[PDB]
């Protein structure tokens, strides 16, 4: 996972949602409101900061030359196709796989679908055609077969053990991408990270929208209705339970808010160094690529996060 | 060359600081996250939470214990969950400057302490060194890194036959500039001439893709003729 | 001189159908910038100049000069 729904939650709409006596009551709590607001905003920036440190990492946005000539490699399974959203096929499996009243609005991620999609390719476009010299610098073109001849030796496998095995590797590498296609067209409870990320933050809404249906010991759940039902002598009173109420509640998901926020960041930053060590160059950190012997790695993007094929 | 170069490079990021300071917005976020946030801790002093006056020994005076008990209990309830949220944001808080903390402490080990070949983990590009400088509340790294420049667009092949034999190159790569053929260096071009000890033998010419023929030299046909 | 987003609806910005760097964030892709009298524009960031790599199954790409960068990382 790689970043929440930046969510804003207006404080007065939320607690005293069209009263003026209510929210003149509020007033007397202090900066509570501007509090919340500002650790709001606090974690809907950090969402696209988040973002742009995991993805966008390359200067530049290479592209595939037209003919596919790979040494007999076959990327079409993640490579883009313009027959879309124009994203690749197992972006596509992976963007399938994963399924308002009171201030609660939802701002839009600064990066669009596309652009995500656009910095994928990027990435994916310089892994194929340069190796990790464009995360160095320049871009410099080199054979793919030649590429991986380096990717084994740096490995400890000297390169004729690759082009003696070419063709051979070809193969294992083409029926392994397919492999995980099926994987991923056939269960789905491998992308349960991002779908429990989601449904936490719904579940957390959830809860936020349904405690507006409690009276926290007072006469009616309604605001409206206690101005009308009473005076303002008792109405002060009740107005200020359901104002205490509500806003424990609006703190509780607040914070609950930070410390996910903070979660999230930590996964960010830790897929930030996954791309740029296993992506952007090839690793020799045991298991922190998959098991096994590092050969490279191939991003995909997914519904807030991000998914890498590690080629071991 | 690379003695001016790297001078020439720490006068840059001595203008790029003395000039713009943007650069430090890091360090100066955390500062004025935590000054804000004792501002407002202080400036809830002044909020009456539901009670008569903000002030405490005007609400012992204006009334009775009987009712500054309660006045009281109200403005304590609220300072006191005023001060709980100002603890949890610092506790929060300082779990993110620990987190930077650690990071520091990694990078110093394995950037200063050492060189390093996580890619992007010590500056883009190669790397070479670091530096460290001190700063309030904070680190500061001069990642020296290496950038190769410019490139030129060479044939290559992944093996050469000579004598029905295939040769792979030890530690190098083979270029040919269309009239010969070299082995040079991954990152920076040198030619050599393609001797049997820049490179080693293996299997025949049937098996390897895209091989091209050429003659390898050898040291030690001339003292075998001599 | 009304611009209508993905995002909200833009008021007092010329929607241009060029694509610069992002300036002042805005959402949906849209960033709005002061620029060229003037007045603020609202575009759709673009993310780079695009750049193909002559890849071929025999062309290699070999440095021959070298720099020195010396970047600065605060922590
Ligand atoms: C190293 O392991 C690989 C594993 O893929 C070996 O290659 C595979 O070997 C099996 C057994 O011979 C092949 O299965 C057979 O394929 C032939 C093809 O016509 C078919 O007639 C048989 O019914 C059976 O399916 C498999 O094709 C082959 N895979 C590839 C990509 O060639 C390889 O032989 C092992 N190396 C050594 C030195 O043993
Ligand atoms: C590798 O790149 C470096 C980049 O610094 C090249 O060195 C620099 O080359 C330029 C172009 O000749 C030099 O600029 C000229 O310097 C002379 C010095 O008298 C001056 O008369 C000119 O008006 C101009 O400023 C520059 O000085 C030089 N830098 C250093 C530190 O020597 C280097 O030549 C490149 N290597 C190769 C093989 O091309
Ligand atoms: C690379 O060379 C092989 C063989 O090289 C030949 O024999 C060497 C000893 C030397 O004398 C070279 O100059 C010769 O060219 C070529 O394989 C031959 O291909 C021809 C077709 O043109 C065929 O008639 C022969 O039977 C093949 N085998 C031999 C032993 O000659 C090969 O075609 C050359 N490839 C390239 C790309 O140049
Ligand atoms: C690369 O793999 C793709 C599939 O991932 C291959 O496309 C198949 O091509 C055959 C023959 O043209 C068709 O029968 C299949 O229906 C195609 N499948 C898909 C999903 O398109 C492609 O042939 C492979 N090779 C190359 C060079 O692209
Ligand atoms: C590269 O592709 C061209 C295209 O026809 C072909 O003639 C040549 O033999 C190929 N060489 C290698 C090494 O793949």
């Amino acid at each position: 996972p790689v970043s929440m729904t930046k969510t804003s939650v207006d404080c007065t709409m939320y607690i005293c949602g069209d009263s003026t006596e209510c929210s003149n009551l509020l007033l007397q709590y202090g900066s509570f409101c501007t509090q919340l607001n500002r650790a709001l905003t606090g974690i809907a920036v950090e969402q696209d900061k988040n973002t742009q440190e995991v993805f966008a990492q390359v200067k530049q946005i290479y592209k595939t030359p037209p003919i596919k000539d790979f040494g007999g490699f076959n990327f079409s399974q993640i490579l883009p196709d313009p027959s879309k959203s124009k994203r690749s096929f197992i972006e596509d499996l992976l963007f399938n796989k994963v399924t308002k009243f009171n201030g609660l609005t939802v701002l839009p991620p600064l990066l669009t679908d596309e652009m995500i999609a656009q910095y994928t390719s990027a990435l994916l476009a310089g892994t194929i055609t340069s190796g990790w010299t464009f995360g160095a610098g320049a871009a410099l073109q080199i054979p793919f077969a030649m590429q991986m001849a380096y990717r084994f030796n740096g490995i400890g496998v000297t390169q004729n053990v690759l082009y003696e095995n070419q063709k051979l590797i070809a193969n294992q590498f083409n029926s392994a991408i397919g492999k995980i296609q099926d994987s991923l067209s056939s269960t789905a409870s491998a992308l349960g990270k991002l779908q429990d990320v989601v449904n936490q933050n719904a579940q957390a809404l959830n809860t936020l929208v349904k405690q507006l249906s409690s009276n926290f010991g007072a006469i009616s759940s309604v605001l409206n209705d206690i101005l009308s039902r009473l005076d303002p002598p008792e109405a002060e009173v009740q107005i200020d339970r359901l104002i205490t109420g509500r806003l424990q509640s609006l703190q509780t998901y607040v914070t609950q808010q930070l410390i996910r926020a903070a979660e999230i960041r930590a996964s960010a930053n830790l897929a930030a160094t996954k791309m740029s060590e296993c992506v952007l160059g090839q690793s020799k950190r045991v298991d922190f690529c998959g098991k096994g012997y590092h050969l490279m790695s191939f991003p995909q993007s997914a519904p807030h996060g991000v998914v890498f094929l590690h080629v071991t | 060359l690379i003695a001016n170069q790297f001078n020439s490079a720490i006068g840059k990021i001595q203008d790029s600081l003395s000039s713009t300071a943007s650069a430090l917005g890091k360090l100066q976020d955390v500062v004025n996250q935590n000054a804000q946030a004792l501002n407002t801790l202080v400036k809830q002093l002044s909020s009456n939470f539901g009670a008569i006056s903000s002030v405490l020994n005007d609400i012992l005076s204006r009334l009775d214990p009987p009712e500054a008990e309660v006045q009281i209990d109200r403005l304590i309830t609220g300072r006191l969950q005023s001060l709980q949220t100002y603890v949890t944001q610092q506790l929060i808080r300082a779990a993110e400057i620990r987190a930077s903390a650690n990071l520091a402490a990694t990078k110093m080990s394995e950037c200063v302490l050492g060189q390093s070949k996580r890619v992007d983990f010590c500056g883009k590009g190669y790397h070479l060194m670091s530096f460290p400088q001190s700063a309030p509340h904070g680190v500061v790294f001069l990642h020296v890194t290496y950038v190769p420049a410019q490139e030129k667009n060479f044939t290559t092949a992944p093996a050469i036959c000579h004598d029905g034999k295939a040769h792979f190159p030890r530690e190098g790569v083979f270029v040919s500039n269309g009239t010969h053929w070299f082995v040079t260096q991954r990152n920076f071009y040198e030619p050599q001439i393609i001797t049997t000890d820049n490179t080693f033998v293996s299997g025949n010419c049937d098996v390897v893709i895209g091989i091209v023929n050429n003659t390898v030299y050898d040291p030690l046909q001339p003292e075998l003729d001599s | 001189n009304v611009f209508q987003t993905r995002a909200g609806c833009l008021i007092g910005a010329e929607h241009v159908n060029n694509s610069y760097e992002c300036d002042i964030p805005i959402g949906a892709g849209i960033c709005a910038s002061y620029q060229t009298s003037q007045s603020i524009i609202a575009y759709t960031m673009s993310l780079g100049a695009e750049n193909s790599v002559a890849y071929s199954n025999n062309s290699i790409a070999i440095p021959t000069n070298f720099t020195i960068s010396v970047t600065t990382e605060i922590l």
